[PDB]
RNA sequence: UUGAUUUGGUGAGAGG
């Protein structure tokens, strides 16, 4: 939980942010496909 | 105090792994005492050596299959789980297991070193089809007690292992089933004795008069805080 | 609901069992004589109790 | 420690005023500049107050009586250090 | 765990109270039952290992 | 990150402070109740069969 | 499906005894459980409702 | 492989006969075995000396009853069963107890030798009504281990004692009551572990923690053969 | 001054 799996951000939305979609709480795993 | 001490009399080997052992002579009421006490440490606290980390040449996670083989990966994990090692001198080695060609893969078709000894020569693991299918994987086996899982051993492990090493959980306790007996003794002068037959049931791996004598030592290890302090 | 069936199973009797009709000096030496293994949990008994 | 509140309850018998008792006791000593009138076993300033409460040395009337104590000293403090 | 004078440790312990309210009693006969198809399975796990 | 340092002071919080458990379908006022807690290895609430 | 009697013939084919029932020890005292207890295989599941 | 050892960290005296050794850390599932092995040595085989046999006069059986007395023999026995005595050099001494007057008779009132000794001397015996009732009892105190009673000794004995000898159970073994629990402890990582909390409440003649000791070395001596 | 969208609403199924 708290990983980064796709880094998916834009500029002009400093003013940057950090939409990248992220491992849900509480979960592990393997990623399988 | 008119006590005894008992001795290991007699030591018979049913087979390689189902094995009793008596004691003898044990005093009156001891003998359920000594007999749960050894039950309950013989199960929990006994060394013995597992696999702990497994290494596919080519095989990215385990949920994943191969070429040329019956059983999936998780499967193979799950029958390296159930390995059996007995290694002498170091207490972290690693094995070597190849082979091409069509027919099941044995535990005998390790390419052992000097020190380690596979102590179940029928031990399937895979079954490969192709004759041009191979297989290649790195074993590693470490030596503990207890249960140490996955989960824990995701960051507890220190020395920063590379990426590609399959964990497979560790069951390092190497005894499965003990049952001790409480007979009448045949002492030929006293007959308020017993002796304890204690029915060990191991991995093949450890050796039964070893086994208790480290349960021994760690029961008297425990009591001297009793007996030192207070 | 386990609870009761564990003080009905205590506090009852059976018409013999280990260490029938002795006589026990206090509630101590019950219990030490049910956890030793000579009398049974159920077994009619004159004891002396404060 | 603390299990039951009874004796307390039994030292200012409302049960609805042992909750606001203590409450003005506790945010005296959580705050609170003061210091408790009980040996303390590392427990929190609720169970202080009530273990106060129990022996009988804090109740509303200590409480106001201290309070007009701390009104009349701040009273002098201030004509003996402006006068 | 509770072992019997065999050795095996048993896996599961379920409660007794539940049977005489709830009135699935098939519950018992199952395990009764599967108590009889595992004593054929050590049996013959006997009779094979042992090798015959 | 739960460092080594803050189980100590979850233990220094929690000591004296009690908690409401409910039950969801709350019918009476004895379907609240406040309890202090006592810190579990595991995911479940351990609730003390009488209650 | 299968009668009473013919689990109690087939627990005799098996060596286990005809009442279902064992006599068991407890682990942590290694004593024995008076009136024996009924130890047997059921097929238990685990539901979709992880905690 | 490496194993917790803990510290004993309290002795709750409550009493001069009561204690509470509260006992922290141990591996999981140790608490169990050392408290379990340790009570049943103190239950069942801890030596000791007690009073195992008395000749009254007067009596002719367990069921009779002399006069001058409000208690009946059955309470004489119990409460010489209750009596905690101790012997030093020897292990078969009869005592001899002998009181006329008004006033109860208590443990300072027996004869002793100068081997034996009481350790409550203000213990009841009986009490007696008539200042003419001269009560006799002579007391024999052997030595043994552990627990033996009355009803067992009446089956395992055969020869034909004197009318008047009395049987009574023989709690050689100097504790009362030892019963533990397991709670859990914590070392800052795992949770797993366990704290043993051994209570003790014995009679006389020794001192709950000289009482586990004892049975410590027991079972150490015991266990002394095949270690390393 | 150092970051972001379901609640909204429907339908279906499930737990106690």
């Amino acid at each position: 939980g708290g990983d980064i799996l796709v880094g998916k951000v834009t500029p002009k939305g400093s003013d940057v942010k950090d939409s990248s979609l992220r491992v849900p709480n509480g979960v592990s795993g393997t990623v399988i496909d | 105090t008119e006590f005894l001490k008992p001795r290991l009399v007699d030591i018979e080997q049913v087979s390689s792994t189902h094995a009793k052992v008596t004691l003898e002579p044990l005093e009156r009421g001891f003998g359920h005492t000594l007999g749960n006490a050894l039950r309950r440490i013989l199960l929990s606290s006994m060394p013995g050596c597992a696999v702990t980390e497994v290494e596919i040449d080519g095989v990215l996670h385990e949920y994943s299959t191969k070429e040329g083989v019956q059983e999936d990966i998780l499967e193979i994990l799950l029958n390296l789980k159930g390995l059996a090692v007995r290694v002498q001198g170091k207490d972290e080695v690693i094995l070597t297991l190849n082979k091409s060609g069509i027919g099941p893969v044995t535990a005998a078709d390790i390419t052992h070193d000097g020190d380690v000894e596979i102590v179940k020569p029928q031990h399937v693991i895979c079954h490969l089809t192709d004759e041009n299918a191979s297989i290649s994987m790195r074993i590693k086996v470490q030596r503990g007690r207890g249960y140490v899982p996955a989960s824990t051993r995701i960051h507890s492990e220190e020395d920063e292992r590379p990426i590609g090493r399959l964990l497979v959980d560790a069951c390092y306790s190497p005894v499965e089933r003990i049952a001790y007996n409480v007979e009448a003794a045949r002492v030929e002068q006293r007959t308020d004795l017993d002796k304890l037959v204690i029915e060990m049931e191991t991995n093949g791996t450890i050796d039964p008069e070893e086994a208790i004598r480290r349960a021994a030592t760690i029961l008297a290890e425990q009591l001297e805080a009793f007996v030192d302090l207070r | 609901q386990d609870v009761v069936l564990g003080l009905y199973y205590m506090t009852r009797d059976c018409v013999n069992a280990k260490g029938e009709g002795m006589v026990l000096t206090g509630p101590k030496e019950a219990e030490r004589l049910y956890r030793s293994g000579l009398a049974s949990l159920h077994a009619r008994v004159k004891v002396r109790i404060t | 420690a603390r299990v039951t509140v009874q004796d307390a309850v039994e030292k200012i018998g409302n049960r609805f005023d042992l909750v606001l008792v203590a409450a003005r006791r506790a945010r005296q000593m959580q705050v609170g500049g003061k210091d408790p009138l009980v040996p303390e076993e590392n427990d929190k300033t609720t169970v202080i107050a009530l273990r106060e409460i129990e022996e009988g040395l804090i109740n509303n009337q200590i409480l106001d009586v201290r309070e007009r104590q701390e009104q009349q000293e701040q009273e002098a403090a201030e004509l003996q250090a402006v006068t | 765990m509770p072992y019997d004078e065999n050795g095996t440790p048993v896996d599961i312990v379920l409660n007794p109270l539940g049977v005489p309210s709830r009135m699935n009693i098939g519950q018992i006969l199952e395990t009764h039952l599967g108590m009889a198809a595992k004593g054929i399975g050590d049996k013959i796990n006997a009779m094979l290992k042992q090798q015959q | 990150r739960e460092e080594a340092v803050v189980w100590d002071i979850l233990d220094e919080v929690i000591r004296e402070h009690p908690v409401l458990l409910n039950r969801a379908p709350t019918l009476h006022r004895l379907g609240i109740q406040a309890f202090e807690p006592v810190l579990i290895e595991g995911k479940a609430i351990q609730l003390h069969p009488l209650v | 499906g299968a009668k009473e009697a013919e689990i109690k013939e087939l627990l005799k084919l098996g060596d286990l005894p005809t009442s279902g029932q064992i006599r068991l020890y407890d682990g942590r005292t290694g004593e024995q459980f008076e009136r024996p207890v009924t130890v047997g295989y059921m097929y238990m599941l685990k539901l979709n409702h992880l905690v």
